[PDB]
């Protein structure tokens, strides 16, 4: 009997990093008792393993990995349906095209016997046909249990199966005896890139096009947080700005990989940062400070902690105070690889199971990963409040707040910042029994932290401003940043003469009490 | 040891059985595989092939239960005692197939923990747990619809145990109006009473955190009894908390107990947990002033 | 290895197979080959009606067909050519025969302006002399479509643009007309319609 | 080549996608690097996006480009949809089933790809009316069986509703935007459009 | 530079004309976009199409340099009368969400 394997092949050459562990707990479980001897497999009465499944989200190697197992073996030549290619109008059509697949497979069992060899049926995005049942999709499904395990026994097929979305297909087609086998292919770490970096880039060392400079391991050590799609697309990306500057002695520097870190999507997006923090920060005072201050303790204490991988705590404001700042600054300092902003800005129109299905896209999204901070800003936009009434929309509120005690898989943390400007109607919903603790941002009390921050902004000039002290320092005031910033804006437009008086004014018609 | 096997296989289908065999066989087997990285190559050990429990063993609660149970006190022995009367009681009764009892205790009590200890301990064959977690954004129907599959699962065994998991947050209950849904109200009272076909069991356990919501609805006569859980109430309990932990040692525990003893306390362990969690984070020579200082913003409110 | 797609006229390939074959014997199941175009076919019987005895008596037909177990090709028989299933043969002639398919489908689930403003959009660029319209290659109207329930103004009006400009005598369709029961000679008569005009366009350019 | 105006973009356009398309093939092949597969481009129509498609087309002596309209791809029956958009690949892979790696490549020129590549719905029983059409898009795209003699070009103005499955590193990894003109690039077009007068000497000296 | 959004109202008692008041203001600005939405044209429409109207108004306002926008009647817009009172929660929030939102960098 002829072996199954070709002599040439080996782990080295199929090309595949970062997947060790499962590789051989496939062939564990599938190949196995192919290889044995026949002889004492005989002695053991024993039949094959039917179906294999891989998972996962994007660009992690499944389908590399489906071809070239499917190169590994001595069969012949798999065949390949790609996708829905087999549906069709006419009754009963698909039925038969389904049929087709399985007739070379079934001559050649009833002919032979056990001196067959072996066939591979290769399904793409099988999640388009199989589905829980509950009519002419579930007549599919049916025809294909009836002839993946009928009355007459088959023992030479082995079926591979790959898909995006496992939780909506059927339970009938999942038990053992069946495609039984399940592997999760997930993010990759530090170890597995440098392995996937030394697979891709073989061919351009032997030839000496790398030049000496080039260091991977620092590569590797900047690169967080990536999958293999990235790792394929920045060298490609560095092997065309290289290829730009001549347009013999070509040679890839450390300075091109530099200039050519690509968004990964599950990564950090520094344009938000950008948006949403326009001015910079100007230090006022001390409460910022001690604001800053509370958010590292926070960071210090979700980073090291093993028995509590979940915290929360939302921050309030007088209106205008300045909260969405503090915490993007607070989520720029975290440094985690993940950071993600949830805003009502995105959502404009949207009705409340929108609304939902983008807030769980979000949080299941970033479980993926060690470490993750996520913002939600303008609680009671999100809630869409108006004290008319009052009204809102209970499913939001309830869906956040169950949302806020789940924890995640096993050995994962996650870290949670919220902002809102309308503390009584929250602590009245009795949404703060699921936050850990709290923390208070306050306004511009004193004349003497309106001189230093005008100092700091530095638009108006030293008369000017012991102009403004003399009148200024006699009382206290009530004022947020904003509405300062505001006020500096539409006085600066004036004649030179009046520009002091109109600010004062203005200031005297703001004015509130606390 | 095959009645090994057997007792160790509780609700097994036959294919499971079969699938049982064919990977301790198939882990059996790849002892003897060397080389399937470089080359592959087989030994002359296959001759001296045997089947070993280890594989079977190999082949043969953590996510709700994360911390543990500690015994602080003396409520925890009455709780389990009690839990284990109604244990006993539903497995050997034949005039009541049916009953029900409601755990209930202050926010932030660590109930559904106790409740979960409470059905792995019963020992039964079948045990599931109804939770929120998997139906996030749902609409009304399909609640139902999932609710109505959970009851149906149950009647295929002899004996069943199920735990329904925060009431008031099935219910989506909001003090202000007040507004709740109607639909799984009605739903949950149908389905608390209808036996199962007869000669099979079923026990169900709930848990909920605010006892006059649902008492206004008309809804306490139709469990057969009910359970208390208290709160931490006393220093001494305290300080026997923190000797079980094992986190501060004598020195502080001195200090503390020379305050804390001369006075009452009203917390639940979950917080003190999150409040022991915060300090530990500070420097060293500063942690017990700001143990004792969140002890006292704490508040008491009983 | 022949195969291809474009449609044969096969009313020919029977003629020309009741040429061939004329008095011989044939029979159910029997299996043949036949050519065309300097292509070649396989063919196998599927069924046999005779002649009702009436029709060879010089009488007319009582539509009672005998179903036979073997049948003689003689002077007026006929034939017909299903295709099997798996195929690109596209055929037609007419007679060539293909009954009505009677077979269910399944959907798929779920789910103006002035006459004068007319001229001005249509008409201006062919009024003026080659040159200047030359001169930029302005782009011209050559489509109009009238919608409207049934009345006789339309046709009223259609002549009145016959009317008003130096046309020729215009040429008119009454309805589906070039549907003819010779299949394929449909599109002929369409080419017969241009064909004044290729001359025209050929003969005195612009 | 009768554009005007965006000069910036295709310059960008040069650098990233075909660079690797005009260096000679010794070298391309020493390095062992594969071509880009598609761009996608957004903005305001009457723009200039088909012109500046077809003009890219005709650079690297590339064969007639096939143009489809969004919207009608999609058909009213059953399993139909799926089949239009596999009808456009047959001649590409006979081709290089035929040729090795010979073969010359291919164009795809999608037209409001918006309307027929939407995000498919995670949750069981809200899936989309057509996630069957996407999923038959994915598998085409990028496959188990590889073709080298193809290239995609989309043009979009929603991007933040298509799929996420589109925009992979895999799939359309480049993304350009075309804005109204400015100043200069209206001069531009006045001369380029204009020309034609200018040259038969219908361009006053007034104007 | 500081300050790229800017918002003022205009409130008075009825037929004051304060309608003319702001097209003038609209025409003196001298800017390259000017569009005026009202609830004239927005006749029989659903509550959801009208959010469509105004966001399809303002996303193309995004894509000038220069933009000045002008709404006519918010109370009728709102759909208010005084029994109740009752009205349209969406648009309400529409209308919140877009007052605070900021151009792309620059406009
Ligand atoms: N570990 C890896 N080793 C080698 N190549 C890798 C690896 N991970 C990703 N790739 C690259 O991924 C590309 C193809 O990815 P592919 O689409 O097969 O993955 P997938 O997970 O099935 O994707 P998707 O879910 O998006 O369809 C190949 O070019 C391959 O080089
Ligand atoms: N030290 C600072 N603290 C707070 N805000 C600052 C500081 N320095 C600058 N700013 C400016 O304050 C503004 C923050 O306003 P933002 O729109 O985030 O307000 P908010 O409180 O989140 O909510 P709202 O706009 O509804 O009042 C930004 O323009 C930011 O640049
Ligand atoms: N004796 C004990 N009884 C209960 N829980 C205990 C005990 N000892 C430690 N724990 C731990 O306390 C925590 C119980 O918290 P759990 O989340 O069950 O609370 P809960 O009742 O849902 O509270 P709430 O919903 O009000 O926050 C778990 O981590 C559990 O392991
Ligand atoms: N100097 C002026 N001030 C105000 N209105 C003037 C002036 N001169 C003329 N008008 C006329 O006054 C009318 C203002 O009516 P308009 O309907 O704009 O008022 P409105 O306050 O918007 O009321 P409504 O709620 O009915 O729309 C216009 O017809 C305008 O031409
Ligand atoms: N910058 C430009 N240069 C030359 N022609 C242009 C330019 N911008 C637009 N056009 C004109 O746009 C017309 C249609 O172009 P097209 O790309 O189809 O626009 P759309 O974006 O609406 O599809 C062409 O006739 C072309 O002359």
């Amino acid at each position: 009997r002829q072996s199954i394997i070709n002599p040439d092949w080996n782990f080295e050459k199929m090309g595949i990093g970062g997947l060790d562990k499962e590789f051989s707990d496939i062939f564990r479980r599938a190949f196995a008792s192919r290889v044995f001897p026949p002889e004492i497999v005989e002695q053991m009465g024993c039949k094959h393993v039917k179906g294999i499944l891989l998972y996962g989200p994007p660009g992690c190697g499944k389908t590399l990995l489906a071809r070239q197992i499917g190169k590994m073996l001595n069969a012949r030549e798999p065949k390949v349906v790609n996708g829905p290619e087999i549906l069709n109008k006419y009754v009963g059509e698909s039925e038969a095209n389904i049929r087709k697949l399985f007739a070379d497979a079934e001559e050649e069992q009833r002919r032979l016997g056990a001196n067959s060899g072996l066939h591979i049926i290769i399904f793409d995005e099988i999640d388009a046909i199989c589905k829980q049942r509950g009519g002419v999709h579930d007549t599919v499904v049916n025809q294909l249990l009836s002839k993946i395990d009928g009355v007459e026994q088959l023992n030479n097929i082995l079926v591979i199966g790959m898909t995006n979305r496992p939780d909506l297909i059927d339970e009938a087609l999942l038990r053992p005896g069946r495609l039984e086998v399940k592997m999760e292919i997930g993010l990759p770490d530090e170890k597995g890139r440098l392995q996937i970096l030394h697979i891709h880039t073989a061919r351009m060392r032997g030839h000496q096009l790398l030049s000496a400079d080039v260091d991977i391991k620092e590569l590797a050590v900047e690169t967080k947080n990536f999958s293999g799609a990235e790792l394929e697309g920045l060298v490609r990306a560095a092997q065309s700005t290289a290829m730009n500057r001549h347009i013999e002695s070509l040679q890839v520097t450390r300075g091109d990989f530099l200039a050519s870190l690509i968004k990964p999507a599950f990564g950090t997006n520094q344009e938000d940062y950008a948006s949403y923090i326009m001015n910079g920060i100007i230090k006022w005072g001390d409460p910022v400070t001690r604001v800053l201050d509370d958010g590292e303790l926070l960071v210090q204490q979700t980073k090291n902690s093993d028995r509590t991988p979940l915290v929360s705590v939302l921050l309030e404001g007088p209106p205008h105070s300045g909260k969405t700042a503090l915490a993007a600054k607070i989520a720029e300092e975290s440094n985690f690889p993940f950071i993600k902003i949830c805003s009502p800005d995105k959502m404009i129109g949207f009705s409340e199971t929108a609304k939902c299905q983008a807030m769980k896209k979000i949080f299941d999204d970033a479980y993926k990963s060690q470490l993750s901070c996520v913002v939600v800003d303008d609680i009671e936009r999100l809630l869409d409040y108006v004290p008319i009434g009052p009204r809102f929309s209970n499913l939001v509120l309830q869906a956040l707040l169950v949302l806020l005690k789940k924890a995640p898989p096993q050995g994962r943390k996650l870290l949670i910042i919220g902002t809102t400007s309308r503390k009584d109607v929250l602590q009245e919903m009795e949404m703060l029994n699921a936050f850990s603790t709290t923390i208070h941002v306050p306004n511009i009390a004193t004349g003497e932290q309106l001189l230093e921050a005008l100092e700091l902004l530095g638009n108006f000039k030293d008369k000017e401003r012991t102009t403004i002290a003399q009148q200024v320092k006699g009382k206290k005031v009530w004022i947020g940043i904003k509405k300062l910033l505001m006020l500096i804006e539409m006085s600066l437009q004036m004649d030179p003469e009046y520009r002091v008086r109109k600010f004062l004014a203005l200031l005297r018609e703001e004015g509130a009490s606390p | 040891d095959i009645k090994e096997l057997a007792v160790e296989t509780k609700n097994f289908s036959g294919a499971e059985l079969e699938g049982l065999v064919r990977a301790a066989q198939s882990t059996a087997m790849n002892r003897h595989i060397k080389a399937s990285t470089k080359v592959e190559v087989d030994m002359e050990k296959a001759e001296s092939l045997q089947v070993t429990r280890g594989d079977f063993l190999a082949s043969l609660y953590a996510s709700y239960i994360m911390n543990g149970i500690i015994k602080w006190g003396d409520p925890v022995t009455r709780v389990l005692d009690d839990g284990e009367l109604l244990v006993q009681q539903t497995k050997n009764s034949d005039r009541t197939p049916l009953v029900s009892v409601l755990l209930e205790g202050p926010p932030h009590s660590g109930k559904t923990a106790l409740a979960a200890k409470i059905a792995e301990e019963s020992n039964f064959p079948f045990i599931k747990i109804c939770s929120p977690d998997k139906m996030i954004g749902f609409s009304e129907t399909a609640k139902c619809q999932a609710m109505k599959k959970i009851f149906d699962d149950a009647y295929k065994s002899q004996l069943s145990c199920v735990v329904v998991d925060d009431i008031e947050r099935l219910l989506d209950y909001v003090p202000i109006g007040p507004r709740f849904s109607n639909l799984v109200l009605q739903a949950l009272l149908v389905l608390l009473k209808k036996a199962p076909p007869q000669g099979r069991k079923l026990l169900i356990i709930g848990t909920t955190s605010r006892k006059d919501v649902l008492q206004e609805m008309e809804m306490l006569n139709a469990f057969s009894t009910t359970i208390h859980v208290p709160n931490i109430a006393t220093g001494e309990q305290l300080l026997e908390a923190l000797e079980l932990l094992g986190n501060f040692k004598d020195k502080e525990r001195t200090t503390i107990a020379q305050q804390v003893k001369g006075k009452k306390v009203w917390i639940g362990i979950k917080k003190l947990l999150m409040l022991i969690e915060m300090s530990l984070q500070m420097d060293p020579e500063y942690r017990v002033r700001k143990f004792l200082a969140l002890l006292r913003e704490e508040g008491a409110s009983p | 290895k022949n195969i291809d797609s474009n449609p044969y006229d096969t009313d020919k390939m029977a003629a020309e197979f009741i040429q061939q074959f004329n008095n011989q014997a044939f029979s159910v199941g029997q299996q043949l080959v036949f050519s065309f175009n300097d292509k070649l076919f396989g063919l196998l019987v599927k069924d046999i009606e005779a002649m009702d005895p009436s029709i060879l008596k010089g009488e007319p037909a009582s539509g009672k067909r005998q179903k036979i177990e073997v049948g003689l090709v003689v002077g007026n028989s006929q034939v017909a050519f299903e295709k099997a299933e798996n195929s690109s043969l596209n055929l037609i002639g007419k007679a060539k025969t293909k009954e009505n398919r009677q077979s269910i489908i399944n959907p798929d689930w779920n789910f103006d302006k002035e006459f004068s403003d007319i001229f001005r959009r249509a008409f201006a660029s062919r009024v003026f002399p080659p040159e200047i319209v030359e001169q930029m290659g302005c782009k011209h109207v050559k489509g109009i479509l009238l919608y409207g329930p049934p009345g006789c103004g339309k046709t009223l009006l259609a002549r009145q643009i016959g009317k008003m400009l130096n046309a020729r005598e215009p040429k008119v369709v009454n309805g589906p007309e070039i549907l003819n029961k010779y299949v394929g000679e449909s599109e002929a008569n369409i080419r017969k319609l241009f064909a004044d005009a290729e001359e025209e366009q050929r003969r005195l350019g612009a | 080549m009768g554009i005007g105006g965006l000069d910036k973009e295709f310059s960008d356009i040069f650098r990233r996608a075909f660079a690797s398309r005009v260096f000679p093939p010794e070298i391309v092949e020493q390095m062992g690097c594969k071509h880009v597969k598609g761009i996608l481009l957004y903005g305001p129509p009457g723009c200039g996006k088909t012109l500046l498609a077809r003009q890219i087309g005709k650079m690297l002596n590339a064969r007639e480009p096939k143009v489809v309209n969004g919207p009608e791809i999609l058909n009213k029956y059953v399993g139909e949809s799926e089949a239009n958009i596999r009808k456009l690949f047959a001649d590409a892979e006979e081709e290089q089933r035929r040729l090795g790696a010979n073969s010359g490549l291919h164009i795809i020129i999608f037209d409001e790809i918006d309307a027929i590549c939407k995000q498919r719905g995670s949750m069981a029983g809200s899936t989309g009316v057509h996630d069957t059409v996407v999923n038959q898009l994915l598998s085409k795209i990028d496959g188990v069986e590889q073709l080298n003699n193809i290239l995609v070009i989309g043009m979009t103005n929603r991007p933040d509703l298509i799929d996420e499955a589109l925009l992979r590193p895999g799939r359309l990894e480049v993304k350009m935007e075309i804005g109204l003109p400015d100043e200069k690039g209206r001069l531009q077009i006045l001369h380029i459009h204009t020309a034609r007068m200018r040259g038969h000497q219908l361009l006053s000296a007034d104007v």
